[PDB]
């Protein structure tokens, strides 16, 4: 019976870790011998640590992970895909908090519950991305929402943060509304909710006799609920507001985590719910609207985290463009795009959070960075670059291949609009690198130098962005195992 | 004689927004917001760059109808950037910026009105 | 034995031993950078004598893997017509170091790594037998040639001519890109020698010759986009204009050479 | 036919909490009730498909999602409880 | 031959310094940690390699399973 | 060169996006 749950262990661990923290920081804070300690760091150097060890039990047990696979089947399925997609999420969760280590110390954040909540998240995103099944895919998506709904209004004295908390309450819980409708559409039409179940049921009917009501409409209204989730136009009713308001270190975490399990329902979801190429239509007008309001909202932005947020829908538009076209290729383009474009997001936010302990807010702030610190302008322009997609650099290979992958479908019309996008957030990108080494500002601002954890962080982002080219086999190797796994 | 700073000062009336009346003393050639930073009527940290670009209306001031003839209009920036920041979308239709007003030694004795304080941290 | 690979990787050492040199020590950066163009040419030189001139076939073959099947790979090879434009933008790399020599005290390390980037991503140009990499090499140009400009600029129109050779070469580029890609979609592979044996439909001849001159017209100015490059020659350092005269102007003209005439 | 009286009820529920959420943008606390209206019509469906198709799989669903549903009510009436302290006024 | 532990230790040594200079601290500043950084470089870089293989393999074998899967509906 | 390339190239009327971009607040 022990052994049966040898498909839980990365699980287990981090769960009794998240605990075992939540003891020690309540015990310790609220303490009279040691003067009420101020034991964020140390909590979070622990919570590392876990995130670590259950980084090894997760990669070393391979073998494992389809161990029992029988009785866990109505729970959850783990294959290939679930593999690499919780391993990058647990890379990326160790690195965000490797990042706000010096956000505890400077700034006096002192609260260790933000480790544990995102630990908590950590976890649901874990059980997000292994469900096989309506109900646990969406419990595991509120769990991951309310620990960010938490820790988007941890600055409690701050009005930006409150308001932001508020205004991401209120749109998680609408789309979490809506998909939950969906869901019970789709189960009171097929009277299944396992995804096996529901592929069985959905593969042979293509509408071919006649278009019911009841499946269309839950599959139209869970896409709706995603695609609020993942912020692709026209539902990003908040999404720049929440990203401004929110701390520097959470919108960190919120930018990269969020997209990766929920990327990865989706596609778990596309393996059976391709009903009548339904969700391509939505998909490929969401990716459409996504690159041009992005393209065309964030060269209209002063400040460092909005023009971060339109980014950031914009480079979901160009991974929505890989949905729309259906096929190994297009998958692959849109798994190697998220990987990229995690790594350059969590490149942006390190180079942010170096420069936010001297409350930097504006780009004209950021005016003689390229005299003061002459390495950091090199390394914030080449993270621009690689969001521009110049060809030397690690981001034209993804734009590369997902228009390739939308060629391949032919799609001409999705290679026009993202050839325009792609001039046009290149200018907005190259904006920013006129403002750091061309400009003469007459009153200059001194930054203070970083920690190590975070000048490690972009130097081997900054190594990995400009050396991808001369070594990619391995991330096209694995993204395209990834995408035949899905299926078989 | 010698170049004096005394030369180039411009004496203002500041009142913050409890209706205090206090002196305060600027440069003629800085901005205004250089002025008002000088005693603390305005947090440095919050506009520390006198910028159009890098501003949203953290220096906006109430400047007297009858000290608004002898300053230049407002340009298109100024009043976009005034707009928007408002709360309300409406024009006072005697509010400036402060990193757009220039001291010159024929403002002699402005009244200036500084309004309440407003969240910038982030 | 003198191949492709020790010519592109000497530029390399060069750039990266002044990267990690600190800033006081100019005289040793000068010669340092000195030593290694001239290195270089000399190298060029070298693998002029080596070259047979009684085949068609390229020589000195050198291939990397790219994609994970082979699909796309690293092909290095030079032929007749990309002999001496290679042997050109080695000697012109030492010419440029040359002229700012005098006042190389204010530019400092960035100006002759920048050059020394160039010089790297120019022979690889003159040398990729890959349709794909030539553009990613073809555009890669950008960013040094960016900075140039910009930073090293003589008054503040600097920032308005970089906008517009950038914005010139961003519209070139990624209508070529689509039909590299459609290229790629439909061949199968982007390998010259598999490109020069592929017969294509005569429809679509028309359009893919199209999108190649609209990438190759930009850098070779014909007649309605010829407004940025005099712009950009007079706002350019002395050495940043012979780049820009002496081999970014022959990109268009060794682009309809090597691959839309055949 | 009471199958259809029953999820025309609940999608009108879910309407009226849609458009609660959409008209009143000025009330937090609104927007809060809505939220759980949408909530309530979603757990109706849900219990309404497993008694008609005779299976187990709506109830503890519905069971399920209570608790999201009162844990979202605690943490969205903290965070309005928090906000009207910062800044004073809804 | 460019061997991947002379590639990961010169990339090693090269981040270890970056690092150093991102921090305004001189490039040298604290020689053994240059020397862990050099050795989990050639160790990275031959766990890539190692990697990358067995990652072809296993994806060989996975496109052979779907041919094959593929090619059973002409019969 | 200076009129109708200008005029219809990149900058004497395409910079209608400061016209453009400033409208997505809509
Ligand atoms: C970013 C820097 C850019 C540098 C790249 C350009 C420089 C060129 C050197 C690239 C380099 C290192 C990669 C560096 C990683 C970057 C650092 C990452 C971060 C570190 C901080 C890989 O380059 C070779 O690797 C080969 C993979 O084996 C691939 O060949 C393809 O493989 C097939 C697949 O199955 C394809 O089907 C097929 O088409 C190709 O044959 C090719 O990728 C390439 O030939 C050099 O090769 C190194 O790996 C192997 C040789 O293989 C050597 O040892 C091997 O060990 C066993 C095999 O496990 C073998 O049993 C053993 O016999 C052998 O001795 C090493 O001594 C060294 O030579
Ligand atoms: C990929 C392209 C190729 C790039 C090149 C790769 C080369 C291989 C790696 C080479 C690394 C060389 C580093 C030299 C060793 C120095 C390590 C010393 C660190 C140390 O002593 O611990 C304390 C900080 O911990 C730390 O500094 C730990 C920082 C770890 C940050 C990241 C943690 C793992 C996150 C997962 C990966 C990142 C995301 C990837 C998706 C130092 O303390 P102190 O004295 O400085 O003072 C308090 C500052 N806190
Ligand atoms: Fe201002």
């Amino acid at each position: 019976m022990f052994n049966l749950f040898l498909a839980v262990f990365p699980e287990i661990f981090i769960i009794n870790a998240t605990f075992i923290l939540l003891i020690h920081g309540v015990v310790f804070s609220t303490s009279k011998k040691y003067d009420y300690p101020p034991l964020a760091s140390n909590v979070g150097w622990l919570g590392l640590l876990s995130v670590l060890i259950t980084l090894l039990l997760l990669a070393a047990g391979a073998p494992l992970l389809t161990i029992a696979h029988l009785f866990w089947n109505n729970l959850f399925r783990r294959d290939n895909f679930t593999y690499f997609c919780q391993i990058f999420l647990l890379l990326s969760t160790a690195g965000t908090i490797s990042m706000c280590f010096d956000f505890f110390d400077q700034e006096r954040f002192d609260a260790f519950e933000f480790i544990v909540l995102i630990l908590l998240s950590t976890c649901g995103m874990l059980f997000m991305i292994s469900a096989y099944d309506l109900i646990a895919m969406y419990l595991a998506i509120e769990l991951q929402s309310l620990c960010f709904y938490v820790i988007a209004a941890s600055k409690r004295k701050s009005e930006f943060s409150t308001e932001a908390g508020l205004k991401y309450l209120i749109l998680g819980a609408f789309s979490s509304g809506i998909l939950l409708f969906g869901c019970s559409m789709i189960y009171g039409s097929t009277g299944a909710t396992h995804f096996d179940q529901l592929a069985k049921i959905l593969t042979g009917y293509e509408i071919t006799g006649a278009r019911s009501s009841g499946i269309f409409m839950g599959i139209l209204f869970i896409a709706v609920g995603f695609l609020f989730k993942i912020t692709a136009v026209p539902f990003h009713m908040w999404a720049p507001d929440i990203y401004e308001g929110s701390p520097t270190p959470v919108t960190a975490f919120l930018s990269i985590a969020p997209k990766i399990s929920i990327f990865a329902n989706i596609l778990r979801v596309f393996i059976y719910g391709s009903y009548g190429a339904t969700l391509q239509q939505i998909f490929f007008f969401c990716s459409i609207a996504s690159m041009i309001l992005g393209a065309l909202a964030a060269m209209a932005q002063t400040k460092v985290k909005r023009l971060l947020a339109y980014s950031s829908i914009g480079h979901v538009g160009y991974i929505c463009i890989g949905f729309s076209c259906g096929t190994i290729e297009g998958i692959q383009s849109l798994l190697i795009g998220i990987f990229i474009y995690a790594l350059m997001t969590m490149d942006a936010f390190a180079i942010v959070l170096a420069l936010r302990q001297t409350r930097v807010k504006y780009i004209a702030d950021l005016g003689a960075l390229a005299k003061t610190n002459p390495i950091l302008a090199i390394t914030f322009s080449i993270t621009m670059f690689s969001y521009a997609g110049i060809p030397p650099l690690a981001g034209f290979c993804s734009k590369f291949y997902l228009f390739f992958a939308a060629l391949g479908c032919g799609a001409y019309f999705l290679a026009l609009v993202g050839v325009v996008t792609s001039v046009i957030g290149c200018f907005y990108y190259i904006r920013l690198v006129k403002r750091m080494f061309f400009d003469t500002p007459r009153t200059w601002i001194l930054y203070e130098p970083m920690d190590r954890n975070k000048s490690l962080l972009l130097a081997m982002t900054s190594f990995f962005i400009t050396l991808f080219l001369l070594y990619p086999s391995p991330l096209f190797s694995v993204t395209h195992q990834m995408a035949l796994s899905l299926y078989l | 004689g010698s170049k004096k700073v005394s030369d180039r000062i411009v004496k203002l009336s500041a009142i913050d927004p409890d209706g205090y009346k206090q002196d305060i003393i600027g440069l003629s050639g800085q901005t205004l917001l250089r002025a008002l930073t000088h005693t603390g009527l305005i947090d440095p940290a919050s506009h520390r760059l006198d910028d159009i670009e890098a501003c949203s209306a953290e220096c906006e001031v109430q400047i007297a109808e009858e000290w608004l003839e002898k300053l230049p209009p407002r340009t298109y920036d100024e009043e976009y950037v005034l707009k928007r920041s408002s709360r309300s979308r409406i024009l006072n239709k005697h509010s400036r910026l402060g990193c757009q007003v220039v001291l010159t030694q024929e403002l002699q004795g402005m009244v200036v009105a500084v309004p309440e304080a407003k969240p910038w941290d982030i | 034995y003198f191949n492709l690979s020790g010519l592109i990787l000497c530029p390399v050492l060069g750039s990266i031993i002044l990267l990690f040199i600190p800033n006081s020590r100019i005289r040793l950066i000068r010669l340092i950078g000195l030593c290694a163009s001239l290195i270089t040419f000399l190298y060029s030189l070298v693998l002029w004598i080596q070259f047979d001139s009684s085949t068609a076939k390229f020589q000195f073959v050198e291939s990397l893997r790219w994609l994970p099947y082979e699909n796309i790979n690293f092909y290095l090879g030079i032929d007749g017509i990309s002999l001496f434009f290679v042997i050109l933008t080695t000697f012109l790399i030492p010419i440029c170091i040359l002229v700012g020599w005098s006042g190389m005290r204010s530019y400092g390390k960035e100006y002759i790594i920048a050059f020394l980037i160039c010089e790297f991503l120019m022979i690889a140009v003159f040398c990729m037998l890959d349709l794909l990499l030539f553009y990613v090499f073809f555009e890669s140009v950008l960013i040094p040639m960016f900075i140039i400009i910009g930073v090293w600029g003589s008054r503040q129109r600097k920032i308005k001519a970089a906008y517009q050779f950038f914005l010139y070469t961003l519209l070139g580029s990624l209508f070529m890109l689509l039909a590299i890609l459609l290229i790629l979609f439909q061949t199968g592979t982007t390998d010259l020698q598999i490109l020069l044996t592929t017969e294509f439909s005569e429809r679509r001849q028309i359009f893919l010759w199209i999108a190649f001159f609209a990438s190759f017209a930009v850098k070779v100015p014909m007649v309605p986009v010829h407004i940025w490059l005099p712009e950009a020659h007079v706002e350019a350092p002395t050495a940043g204009s012979v780049i820009l005269a002496g081999i970014l102007l022959k990109f268009g003209t060794y682009g309809f050479l090597r691959f839309s005439i055949p | 036919m009471d199958l259809i009286k029953y999820f025309t009820f609940s999608m009108i529920i879910f309407i009226l909490g849609i458009w609660g959420i959409l008209l009143n943008r000025r009330n937090i606390l609104i927007m809060l009730m809505s939220i759980e209206l949408m909530l309530l019509a979603v757990n109706l469906n849900f219990l309404v498909f497993s008694v008609s198709l005779d299976d187990m799989m709506g109830q503890v669903f519905a069971l399920l999602v209570l608790t999201v549903a009162a844990a979202e009510s605690a943490i969205g009436l903290a965070i309005f409880v928090i906000t009207f302290r910062v800044r004073g006024t809804i | 031959p460019i061997s991947a532990t002379m590639v990961g230790a010169l990339l090693g040594l090269g981040t270890q310094m970056y690092s150093n200079a991102l921090r305004k601290l001189p490039y040298m500043r604290h020689p053994w940690e240059h020397v862990v950084g050099m050795g989990l470089g050639a160790v990275f870089a031959n766990q890539l390699v190692k990697w990358d293989v067995k990652l072809k393999e296993d994806l060989d074998v996975m496109l052979a399973k779907a041919r094959a899967a593929n090619e059973r509906r002409y019969f | 060169d200076k009129g109708a390339i200008e005029i219809l190239g990149p900058y004497g009327i395409s910079y209608t996006f400061r016209r453009l971009a400033e409208r997505i607040s809509q």
